[PDB]
């Protein structure tokens, strides 16, 4: 529906940052599963928090949260 | 040039500070994904700032993947990645595959 | 006279105290740990904007900036294994070469 | 309403003028000093009451707070970080 | 006779009721022993967790109830949280 | 009677109640939070004492062993989720094809 | 040369529990240092782990709470 | 036949359920390296049962690393593991590299 949005040429940038100088087709489709995957695990951790804080505005602290849960830490925004 | 200016724009992104996925794209990919993820009666909002970090940690696992994928690339001796390739070096690292 | 300054400690012991309090670890408290752990804390802190205040002045600027900071700490091949799986806000990623 | 929100930006500001007088910091940069501490603390303090937990004993102390910066910092740094609680708490012991 | 404790003998008639017949080795109980004192361990700092994070002083079962929603994949999570309503239910009886 | 008891589990939920008192989780405990999870433990351990079942008919061996746990606890998807890192003692590893 | 009495074919035979069965010589010095390293690592945690609990024997608890914080968890001995 | 005898030692000692250093040489090992690591004065002892620990830990992370180092030299087209090989599988695991 928007997965679509994050486009070839944007997941193109992205790995330029990552330094490649070559790269083939089905790579841009699965980067967008990966992303998909990511996303939806995040989501449902800082969701899950929200609703047992009885919540409906999963929150940045949720974020950071859920985060640190999944392991990774993002780091500056409080936390 | 097409090698220098593409380097060239490589070290520029690269030693870039901030993020750079199309925002309003990235922001409604997320509304959608709760949208599903949530049901019929519970709805959730969000702010600018949970939206925020979950971007930050999406860019970072990607590039840090996408240097991986790259290297499993380099390892195959050639500069194309593919799904074989990345699909093994994400699933190497381990978590979701 | 307050605990930090009879310490020597920049960084507020008293809340050190008190935080340890509220993050119930333990029971009983030695009076010496919260003022031992406020000087760890104080001296990563000191350390870790000392070599972002170099990094600004290799970026020839003179107010620190996320950049600087997450240079200065994936640099740093100690302070990258304290802080390996931290991402930083607007920080970046460090370059191939 | 909001509350008066927790910070180390003062301390983190005035080491900074310790160390480079001239220089200041950005907002974001304050942010992520003044998380570091925090996250440092979590990570020191569960570590050492877990550590207390097994050693069966019930207090929290210096020796704790010691073994605990000493197992999770990476060596270098724990020298001197050590180093610098032996001779802080030192101090503070003498007044 | 000062005695000491283990879940061996609860795990051990736990598995009884599984299967009568199986036995056990005494390290693969060590094994089931440090698997549930690993879980519990995991819920409980996700206790102590989500405590902190409502500011509230105690351990709620709908708490541990979110902690176990997150910690155990879905179909472990459908089915833990079904046997622990169902055990708050039989346990509130007297 | 018996909490224990009146609770109907198997590992006495007076235990695990003393358990979280000494945790130092909170200053509280809630009497239904160790009832619930020990049943959620209980639960847990019938999944892997039913593969035990199973893998001692299927060994021949009546008697659980590690091997047969490491080997099914291995072949359980879902619960090697929760159980990545983690690796069983005694137990050798799933044979690779 | 105590990890050089670690002998090749033990490090053969381990390389077959692997599923490899062929292997160049100079891994056999390699797998000794990876061996070297993760033993480092791990007798620095127990043997700190040992040296506070003030039973100076370097015990299972402290092996097992090593490999627990390096989130290498071993089962069947805290139990 | 040589492939027909090594494959089929693969297996059994792929499914063999133990431990399988050379024993007297692991618990020197392990002594020798507490012994310089430790110094002077503070001497440490070690029970059968903190060795044992100790050694399934490493046989269960080498042979881990093993069909990682393994699958990278399959991925290189061949079934000889190498030095820079493994080096990587090892490294892009990421601890100790």
């Amino acid at each position: 529906d928007n997965i679509q949005g994050i486009t070839k040429p944007a997941i193109r940038r992205l790995a330029r940052r990552g330094g490649v100088k070559r790269i083939s087709g089905l790579i841009y489709e699965e980067v967008r599963a990966v992303l998909k995957s990511f996303l939806e695990s995040v989501i449902r951790d800082s969701v899950t928090y929200t609703e047992h804080a009885k919540r409906k505005t999963v929150t940045s602290l949720d974020v950071v949260y859920a985060l640190k849960r999944q392991g990774r830490t993002l780091y500056g925004f409080g936390g | 040039t097409p090698s220098e200016l593409a380097l060239y724009e490589i070290r520029k992104y690269q030693r870039s500070t901030d993020l750079l996925i199309s925002k309003i794209p990235f922001a409604r990919l997320v509304k959608e994904v709760t949208d599903e993820f949530t049901t019929k009666d519970q709805d959730l909002r969000w702010q600018s700032m949970a939206i925020m970090a979950l971007q930050e940690a999406s860019e970072a696992y990607l590039v840090g993947l996408l240097e991986h994928t790259n290297l499993l690339a380099l390892h195959a001796k050639r500069i194309t990645i593919m799904k074989k390739d990345m699909q093994l070096a994400r699933r190497i690292r381990g978590q979701f595959i | 006279q307050s605990r930090s300054a009879k310490a020597g400690l920049t960084f507020p012991v008293g809340r050190v105290h008190r935080l340890l309090r509220r993050g119930n670890y333990a029971q009983r408290i030695g009076s010496g740990a919260p003022v031992y752990l406020t000087a760890v804390l104080e001296y990563l802190a000191a350390e870790i904007l000392e070599l972002a205040g170099n990094a600004a002045r290799d970026n020839k600027k003179t107010r620190i900036i996320p950049r600087h900071l997450q240079l200065a700490i994936r640099n740093d091949d100690e302070l990258n294994k304290l802080l390996g799986n931290v991402t930083i806000a607007q920080g970046g990623v460090l370059p191939n070469i | 309403s909001k509350a008066r929100k927790e910070t180390y930006s003062s301390y983190i500001y005035k080491v900074l003028k310790q160390t480079h007088p001239d220089t200041g910091i950005s907002q974001k940069s304050m942010s992520i000093l003044n998380s570091f501490v925090n996250d440092i603390f979590e990570r020191i303090a569960t570590e050492a009451s877990k550590l207390a937990a097994y050693n069966k004993k019930s207090t929290i102390s210096a020796r704790e707070i010691q073994t605990a910066v000493r197992l999770i910092l990476p060596g270098e740094l724990a020298k001197h970080a050590v180093s610098e609680g032996t001779r802080a708490v030192t101090k503070y012991s003498s007044s």
